[PDB]
DNA sequence: ATCAATATCCACCTGCAGATTCTACCAAAAGTGTATTTGGAAACTGCTCCATCAAAAGGCATGTTCAGCTGAATTCAGCTGAACATGCCTTTTGATGGAGCAGTTTCCAAATACACTTTTGGTAGAATCTGCAGGTGGATATTGAT
DNA sequence: ATCAATATCCACCTGCAGATTCTACCAAAAGTGTATTTGGAAACTGCTCCATCAAAAGGCATGTTCAGCTGAATTCAGCTGAACATGCCTTTTGATGGAGCAGTTTCCAAATACACTTTTGGTAGAATCTGCAGGTGGATATTGAT
């Protein structure tokens, strides 16, 4: 048993980090990202699912997932649309 | 019979266009023209891009283009990269770029 | 027994990565947390792969843009460190705070 | 049945690169921008003609719309494609 | 010839507070407040109809609308609001 | 005759509403209830904001709103921020704020 | 029959205390010397791109005078919306 | 002989000026300044007196919002003077460019 | 910077599965040809509203002097975060079977759009009201020197 | 822990520019009565999607050692804040001529609206190809020590 953003591993943040240009990481910025990260995934996925609800589905598709990314203001390119 | 695109000495398809901007709501009616001039532009832009990505393709010694080459081409461009500021690209990854205060002294 | 000195690995990894397109977050445990997070919204849910993908892709595109921005607050206070107060800093003049 | 830009891109592809091939995650990667590229032009197209009390969206409006939406160069290039190719159409009877 | 919300914005004021006044510059203010907040909804609505293929903005359409672009407690209570305004209009002859 | 404001209970104009939904090109045919329902929700925020812009008026030890008063009311409230964090109040001016670091000692 | 003087170098019309001022506002305690450039530099390309889409929605209404509406539709393009002039 | 120590009045003036809402540039220059802008886009061209006032507006409304952010990056530099760097900073990550 | 010694990369070739291109047909758009409307451009033109202009005066911009305290440089110690070896377990994956739903028809009842035809609500100024910005002067507080 | 030297408040006053009320038309709601659609609402698919299962594989968690980085301390030069003198130029007020919005007609060039007639773009199998993952063997980079 464990949490599930934690299971947002230490060395996948770390990769993230890398790519990133990230030479030197502080201890306490694991946390923090998935802190962070739980706040962009509610986010994005409470207007997808919002599209969901609207469009009477049980299944959210990609393009809920791209209309809500594209209220958020970050257009995604390669998913239908 | 000749269609639209081709009247317009064009690859992209006018009527379709024409089609999609009466169907988007945008106006009560819609010009003879404007499906043109919006393909045309259309179409100058699509073949701006791939060059630029046909390029960097080249460049890696592929010769199909990934979306790694199109990101590449677009962030390397000033005017594609501001066009598309706010647009994030599926498998594109990053510029390599590393910070000059990162890198080891001798 | 051979070491290469701190910094040096690091620099092989951001070189690494810097080249690859890969996702870099596990897909499980990703997939995991995103059908949690969309149970308090709504329940008995169904995801496309293609949504849980393009989820993950926009997700990572953001964190790395983060880190960048982070990287730059931290080299800003004349440190090499990222720290939390960096990804404060950035998320601040972002706009997504205060 | 589903629609998309594929075979233009590609058609536009073999124009601009007769020997370079695309992946289908690239060709999706297209028809996300140019679907992208259409809706901006349009929306702005839209607003210029309400501003205006117009009622039309005419080439006039798409032109502005793009002086307004693309950067400088890339601009002044497809408002030179714009013209051209309304220009030919009025030149096919 | 120009109309604006202004005494449908008094109206309110006085119910709120009944012994305060509203400038000039306050008032045209609260205009773009209400144009902006119309266009904003009336957009996300007219989004939502095209995505599902639909040709009519009914209020469900407004209501989700609402949903997205509203902060939380500002959304529950505007929703309320709606639903209420609804039903008491379609109650009527 | 029947107001389908007054049928609504509202203040703000469903009928004007209905007519700028018509005249928008939001879509080919417009609900008779959706009017009602932005009109309704219009009417809310806009007793929202002038209920916390009152406030700060009061505050003042002023009897009419003036942007200030806006300002501050909106500024001061996490959701209405939030909701026009990117819009510019004219004569508003900004909430009194230093850094505890500028402060002396 | 006759043209108005010559404009140029009014970016100096913005004044260093001016500058002081807003950066007051900001709640800015000290500042370099080397910021009121800068600060003009800023300024300048901030109302050119606004001008400019404002002086285009002018052009496209065929005008030959910039209204508060241009300005405002131009602010607005550039994610700067701004209420209390017609807006 | 009576004297403030530096930074006395410089509170003074934060306080006074985030208690007022007027506009803190000079008209007549900066009306000037936009029709030499303009100008140079484009010439012949008029102004309703409210376009140069919204103008003005935004203009600071911008310029104070950004001597936030920047106020913000020269304190995470441990600093109390904002710099060129810190303005440059603060608009890197905003997204504006040069 | 040179002597040696791990590891890291980089080059050139290689073989193949996973995808990409190419081929072969049918509804659905796209194109035509009429029959109408209808938007909006042209041509006066009634009138706001912008551009000058003038002229007086004081609010501020400019420039100088000068000293305080801030930023930048330097040093140093301790403790944090990187590198690396070790060993365990969760992710990946790869069909497989089942079944929960999206995606599409197929009807009609309700709702919406028309086209006229009355009925009011809202707007543009004129006619009254009245907060509040500025101007003073005395109390309270704040700040900085001995 | 006290005194001067300013800045900061808060109350009280008063005419004015700005807000609130009062009247008067007209476009805009609202009311009727046909005339279409539109999006449900049941009954069924084909299809992704969930749930197991079952290994193997890397990838992650753990712990030791310690390089090197961050943060604290100290110093000082010089930048920048405060105060002051000087005089410019922005601000204010009011008028004037006319450029250029808009408001109204007056009408066709252009779009819409059907009715058919064609043709193209999609779909589901068919037919080759590009890299990718591997494999040396050759230099490079990195690190410790003459
Ligand atoms: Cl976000
Ligand atoms: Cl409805
Ligand atoms: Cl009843
Ligand atoms: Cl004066
Ligand atoms: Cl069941
Ligand atoms: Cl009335
Ligand atoms: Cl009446
Ligand atoms: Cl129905
Ligand atoms: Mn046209
Ligand atoms: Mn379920
Ligand atoms: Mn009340
Ligand atoms: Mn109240
Ligand atoms: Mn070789
Ligand atoms: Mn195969
Ligand atoms: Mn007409
Ligand atoms: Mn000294
Ligand atoms: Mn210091
Ligand atoms: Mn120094
Ligand atoms: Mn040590
Ligand atoms: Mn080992
Ligand atoms: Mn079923
Ligand atoms: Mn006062
Ligand atoms: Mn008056
Ligand atoms: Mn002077
Ligand atoms: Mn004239
Ligand atoms: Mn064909
Ligand atoms: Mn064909
Ligand atoms: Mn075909
Ligand atoms: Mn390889
Ligand atoms: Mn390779």
């Amino acid at each position: 048993l464990r949490d599930n953003i934690q299971g947002i591993t230490k060395p996948a943040i770390r990769r993230l980090a890398r790519r990133g240009g990230v030479k030197r990481i502080s201890g306490l910025i694991y946390e923090e990202t998935r802190g962070v990260l739980k706040v962009f995934l509610e986010n994005v996925i409470r207007d997808a699912v919002t599209y969901t609800e609207h469009a009477k589905r049980k299944t959210v598709t990609a393009m809920d997932v791209v209309y809500a990314l594209k209220r958020q203001g970050r257009t995604l390119y390669g998913f239908g649309g | 019979v000749k269609s639209r695109s081709s009247r317009a000495g064009l690859q992209f398809p006018v009527g379709r266009v024409h089609r999609l901007l009466r169907q988007g709501n945008y106006a009560q009616r819609i010009g003879a023209g404007a499906p043109v001039y919006l393909a045309a532009v259309l179409e100058y832009l699509t073949a701006e891009v791939l060059e630029l990505a046909g390029n960097a393709a080249r460049d890696n010694k592929k010769t199909r283009i990934t979306p790694r080459h199109l990101q590449l081409a677009i962030r390397n461009d000033e005017e594609l990269n501001k066009l598309l500021g706010r647009v994030t690209i599926a498998q594109g990854g990053v510029l390599p770029n590393i910070q000059a205060v990162l890198l080891p002294k001798k | 027994p051979h070491r290469y000195r701190p910094g040096t690995v690091a620099l092989r990894e951001i070189r690494r990565y810097q080249k690859s397109t890969e996702l870099l977050i596990r897909k499980l445990p990703f997939q995991r947390l995103v059908r949690e997070i969309a149970q308090d919204f709504k329940t008995d849910l169904r995801f496309q792969s293609s949504a849980v993908m393009a989820l993950q892709e926009a997700c990572e595109a953001y964190l790395v843009g983060l880190f960048e921005d982070t990287n730059l607050c931290a080299i800003h206070a004349k440190r090499v460190t990222i720290m939390p107060k960096d990804i404060q800093l950035a998320r601040r003049i972002r706009g997504e705070r205060a | 049945r589903k629609e998309s830009y594929s075979i233009y891109i590609y058609k536009v592809l073999k124009q601009v690169h007769p020997d370079t091939g695309i992946s289908s995650k690239a060709m999706s990667i297209m028809n996300s921008f140019v679907t992208d590229i259409f809706e901006r032009i349009a929306s702005e197209a839209s607003r210029l003609a309400h501003y205006n009390k117009r009622s039309t969206i005419t080439s006039r409006e798409i032109q502005t719309a793009v002086r307004l939406l693309l950067p400088g160069e890339l601009a002044k290039h497809a408002v030179s494609e714009g013209t051209k190719a309304v220009t030919k159409y009025t030149s096919s009877k």
